This record gives structure tokens, C-alpha cells and sequence, in this order.
């Protein structure tokens, strides 16, 4: 790897100045490099290779979405035929997409996971499995979309079962982790009502339990709340 | 679309 | 070249559709291509390529400033030795820059501007290889800073030349031109008060031609007036 | 920064 070279220490800072100019990609291959060192993340080391990442997948995401629109208009009755170029383009963007996917799932096999001990950092890893098969499952079509689905709610469950047994109510990786397996059933299983359950249990089980908190703790919990409620809204 | 973190 | 079997009007369409994705490497890298058909580009073609590597290095530029100001703070008294990173970081995001720079300049000397005879496709390649060692210059610090500084000068020169004798006050590649010829002399080769001249006469000659355009000519010519303006506002 | 386009 072209990061075999760069000490650990290095890579970390790397990524953090890659953060602030902004450069995404540069700080994920930074972070991977860190990662291929083969010793543990600490959880400030664990948040810069999510946040990379987030990112880079986040972008290639939002090409995706507004080239499947564009290719959808096309296939519709009344639209002139204009060639492969809009199919061929959605692809390589897509297949760039699924690389990723497939890098950061090859991080956490190879062998963040399996090394997790202590429940934030397992919950926290497996979460991005979740989240990084349900990207798979954003562009799946074929034979494996079904076994790709079920990838991402089997990686999740477990990070439930371990946190909810763990972790308080309000703890950040627990909700965020909630968040976004209630996004899974609402966008991925087609399951809204499980969706709005997830989030509505959540939300009220951390209510419950801010009374606990620091002001700093409290911060952080209710940012998320609220991005429970705002799916609420949008869903109800 | 949803949020996610 | 991996674009080498694409169809031209492939290329073309698909640094369309990546525009619109926001995919601004893929887009330079489909007109890339397109350039090395080897026939002349028409308006909307020399737009997309210009738009696409202005976004390209545009970002650069961007990451560039962040990193040269962490590393400016590094170097004064009483700043914490932190080691070759911030350095090597920089040097490795201004090299990709200067690769850009040197691909856009070398589809400019092979063969753009040698076959633009026209005034607007010439001026418009001349203000590109201006810009191109413009941004050469802002990173640069050695033996040659001198001679990319000239290099802009004399691609801006000879687009003013071409412009003042073959194109109306209004038009606007040479407002555009001027604008950025003006930001040169401020920015690059110490020269505020010839920015100011430059502006200042460039803003009041397109006045003086306003009334000879139509409601959309009118439009364009006076966006980039106002960018004229906000420059003097700024330096004034 | 200014205007360049
Ligand atoms: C190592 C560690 O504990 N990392 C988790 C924290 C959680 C809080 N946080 C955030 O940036 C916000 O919440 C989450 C981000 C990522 C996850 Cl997996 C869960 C929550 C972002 C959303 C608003 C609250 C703070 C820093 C990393
Ligand atoms: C082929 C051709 O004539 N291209 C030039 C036009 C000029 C107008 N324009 C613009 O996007 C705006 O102005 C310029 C852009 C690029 C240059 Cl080189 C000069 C002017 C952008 C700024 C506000 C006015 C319009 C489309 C391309
Ligand atoms: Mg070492
Ligand atoms: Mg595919
Ligand atoms: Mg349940
Ligand atoms: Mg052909
Ligand atoms: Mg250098
Ligand atoms: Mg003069």
C-alpha cells in the first residue's frame, strides 16, 4: 500500500489536516493507511476514518442519485433516445461507489471488528458495516440484493443487541446507531412502520435518561433527538 | 431524504 | 489515453452529465479527452473544459491557502515543533495543483491555441494559459517564480491585444479577461494601482456600450461589471 | 479573495 511507508503517527495528522482543507479522499486513504498499521483505533482515531469516509461515500451518493434520475427520465414513453453514455456514466460512478463500500467493509473484516472489545468500539464499527451494506444495497438491482439487505440488517442488529445491553439510552453511538437502522427499515426493507417505531422508542428511552447528563453529554444527545424527530416529521 | 450520522 | 475509445461526442455528453453530478475531476478528465480528438472546440465546448478544471484547480487552490496557513502559523516564534508533516502535506497538494496547471497548459500548447484563429476561441485560450501560470505563481517560490509571472503577463497581454482591437468593450471574455488580468496585477506582480486602472477603465468603457446590447447581452456584461466593481470596492 | 471568473 502506498501508505506502508508513512508512519502511524504521520497518517493521524495527515488526516486531520486533510479535514480542515476539506480533502475528503486524501484523508480517507490516510485513515486506511492508518488502519492497515494493524493496531487498534482509539475513538478520536475511530471518528476521523468514519467522518473520511462519510464523506467521500456521501458525494459519490448524491452523483449516483441525480444520474439514476437522469437515466429514469430517459426510459420514460415520449423521451428521445440519446444512446449507452447516461447508463455507462451512472455505472462508473456506481462501481467507484461500490469500491468504496467494499474498502471500508475490508477494514472492518480485516480487522477492526473481530479486535473490538469494549462496546462503544464494537458498536461503533458495527454500525458502519450497517451503513456501508445499505450504501450496497442504495444501488443493488440483481441476484445478491437480497443477501446485501440482510448483510446490513444482520451487522446492525447485532450493534443493537450490544448496545441496548451496554450502553445508555443517551449514549451518541447508540442513537446515531438507532438513527440510522430506523433510515434502513424506512428506505432499504421497506418497513416504515418499524422505522417510525425504532425512532419514536429511541427518542423517548433517551428523554428518559438526560436528566443524567452533563451539559456537554446533553449536547450531543439531544442533537441527535432531533434528528429522530426530524425523521418523525418527514415520516408522520 | 432522511437524516443519517 | 484512457479516453482514447471514447466517441468525442461521447465525451462531450458525459462532461455534461458530470457537470450537472457535480463530478468536476470526471468532467476535465472527459474534455481531457475530447481535446485529444484533435479538432477545434466549439463555444459550449471550450466552456465545459474551462468550467471543469476551474472547479478542479479552484478546490486545490482552496486546500492549498488552508495548509500554507497552518504551516506559516508553524513557523513563528514559540510554535510547537509538530515534525514534516504539515510541509510534506502542503507540498503534496501544491504538486497536484502544479499537474493540473501543467495538463491544462499542455492541451492549450497542443494544439488549442495554435488553431484558434477566430478572436473569441484565441482570446479565450490566451486567458486560460494566463490564468493557468497565474495559479503556477501563487505557489511558486524558487529560481523560475520570476518566469512563470511573465509567462502569465504575456498570454494576458497578448489576449488584451487581440480583445481591444477585435471585440466590443462589452463582450464578455474580455471583460472576464480584464477582470482577471486586473486581479493579476493586484495578487501576482505587485502592481495594485495598474489593477485599479485596468478596472476602473475596463467598467466605464462597458458602460459606455451598454446601449447597443439586447436584454440578454445586457445581462452578462453587467454580471461581470459588478465583479469589476466589487474588486475596486475591495481595493478602494 | 477577489473575483475571478
Ligand atoms: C469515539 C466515539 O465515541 N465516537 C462517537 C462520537 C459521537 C458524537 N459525535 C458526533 O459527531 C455527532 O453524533 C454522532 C456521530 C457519529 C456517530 Cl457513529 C454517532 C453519533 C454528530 C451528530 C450530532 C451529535 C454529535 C462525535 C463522534
Ligand atoms: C464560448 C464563449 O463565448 N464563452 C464565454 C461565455 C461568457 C459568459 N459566461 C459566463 O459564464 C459568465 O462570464 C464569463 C465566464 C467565463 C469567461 Cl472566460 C468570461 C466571462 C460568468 C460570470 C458572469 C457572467 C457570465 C459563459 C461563457
Ligand atoms: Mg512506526
Ligand atoms: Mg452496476
Ligand atoms: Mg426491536
Ligand atoms: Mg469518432
Ligand atoms: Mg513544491
Ligand atoms: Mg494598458
Amino acid at each position: 500500500g502506498a501508505m506502508g511507508s508513512m508512519e502511524r503517527a504521520s497518517l493521524i495528522q495527515k488526516a486531520k489536516l486533510a479535514e480542515q482543507a476539506e480533502r475528503y479522499e486524501d484523508m480517507a486513504a490516510f485513515m486506511k493507511g492508518a488502519v492497515e498499521k494493524g493496531e487498534e483505533l482509539s475513538c478520536e482515531e475511530r471518528n476521523l476514518l468514519s467522518v473520511a469516509y462519510k464523506n467521500v461515500v456521501g458525494g459519490q451518493r448524491a452523483a449516483w442519485r441525480v444520474l439514476s434520475s437522469i437515466e429514469q427520465k430517459s426510459n420514460e414513453e415520449g423521451s428521445e433516445e440519446k444512446g449507452p453514455e447516461v447508463r455507462e456514466y451512472r455505472e462508473k460512478v456506481e462501481t467507484e461507489l461500490q469500491g468504496v463500500c467494499d474498502t471500508v467493509l475490508g477494514l472492518l473484516d480485516s480487522h477492526l471488528i473481530k479486535e473490538a472489545g469494549d462496546a462503544e468500539s464494537r458498536v461503533f464499527y458495527l454500525k458502519m458495516k450497517g451503513d456501508y451494506y445499505r450504501y450496497l444495497a442504495e444501488v443493488a438491482t440483481g441476484d445478491d440484493k437480497k443477501r446485501i439487505i440482510d448483510s446490513a440488517r444482520s451487522a446492525y442488529q447485532e450493534a443493537m443487541d450490544i448496545s441496548k445491553k451496554e450502553m445508555p439510552p443517551t449514549n451518541p453511538i447508540r442513537l446515531g446507531l438507532a438513527l440510522n437502522f430506523s433510515v434502513f427499515h424506512y428506505e432499504i426493507a421497506n418497513s416504515p412502520e418499524e422505522a417510525i417505531s425504532l425512532a419514536k422508542t429511541t427518542f423517548d428511552e433517551a428523554m428518559a435518561d438526560l436528566h443524567t447528563l452533563s451539559e456537554d453529554s446533553y449536547k450531543d444527545s439531544t442533537l441527535i433527538m432531533q434528528l429522530l424527530r426530524d425523521n418523525l416529521t418527514l415520516w408522520t | 431524504f432522511p437524516a443519517t450520522v
